[PDB]
């Protein structure tokens, strides 16, 4: 995130970090067993890290759960990034608690001009 | 875990959904119906490498997934996001059967 601000710790409780030794992508928790992410973030093995704020320091609210299934959209196009969406099944259900929580799927598309919140551990 | 370039602390950004016309004008020939642009045509504020897969949440609803862009925070090159309101049935049916 370039030009952003530091989120208040655990104020984005649906945000997860995808880790294969180190952080490489984000994701969103949509029920206790499933994270939605981007298909170009695919790796054969992924550890999902929930409840994170500082991804380098153990703070006490983390849950580290390895993926059991990783399902990319069948019509993903790796050249154009069309259909860039992926679902990750956790090998055990996350424990949902004030710092680890789900985000709702949309009931309709957002109108142009709608203000949104974007978050991540990407380059600043 | 943050390695050499990523921040340690989770970062946040408020940004507006942009019109479909502005999105296609910024990225001629590259925008499908499964993509939305979110951000600032003036540049300066954007998602970037390491953010892919993460959320764009509007009025409490997941509307975008960080996907791609030309550079980061460049003028007339806002972030391009997977359009989540195209995929609720794919998401629900995949979860229901797996
Ligand atoms: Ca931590």
């Amino acid at each position: 995130i370039v030009g952003g601000y530091t989120c208040a710790a655990n104020s984005i409780p649906y945000q997860v970090s995808l880790n294969s030794g180190s952080h490489f992508c984000g994701g969103s928790l949509i029920n206790s067993q499933w994270v939605v992410s981007a298909a170009h973030c695919y790796k054969s093995r992924i550890q999902v890290r929930l409840g994170e704020h500082n991804i380098d320091v153990l703070e006490g609210n983390e849950q580290f759960i390895n993926a059991a299934k990783i399902i990319t959209h069948p019509n993903f196009n790796g050249n154009t990034l069309d259909n860039d969406i992926m679902l990750i099944k956790l090998s055990s259900p996350a424990t949902l608690n004030s710092r680890v929580a789900t985000v709702s799927l949309p009931r309709s598309c957002a109108a142009a001009g709608t203000e949104c919140l974007i978050s991540g551990w990407g380059n600043t | 875990s943050s390695g050499s370039s990523y921040p340690s602390l989770l970062q946040c950004l408020k940004a507006p959904v942009l019109s479909d016309s502005s999105c296609k004008s910024s990225y001629p020939g590259q925008i499908t119906g499964n993509m939305i642009c979110v951000g600032f045509l003036e540049g300066g504020k954007d998602s970037c490498q390491g953010d892919s897969g993460g959320p764009v949440v509007c009025n409490g609803q997941l509307q975008g997934i960080v996907s791609w862009g030309y550079g980061c925070a460049q003028k007339n090159k806002p972030g391009v996001y997977t359009k989540v309101c195209n995929y609720v049935n794919w998401i629900q049916q995949t979860i229901a059967a797996n």
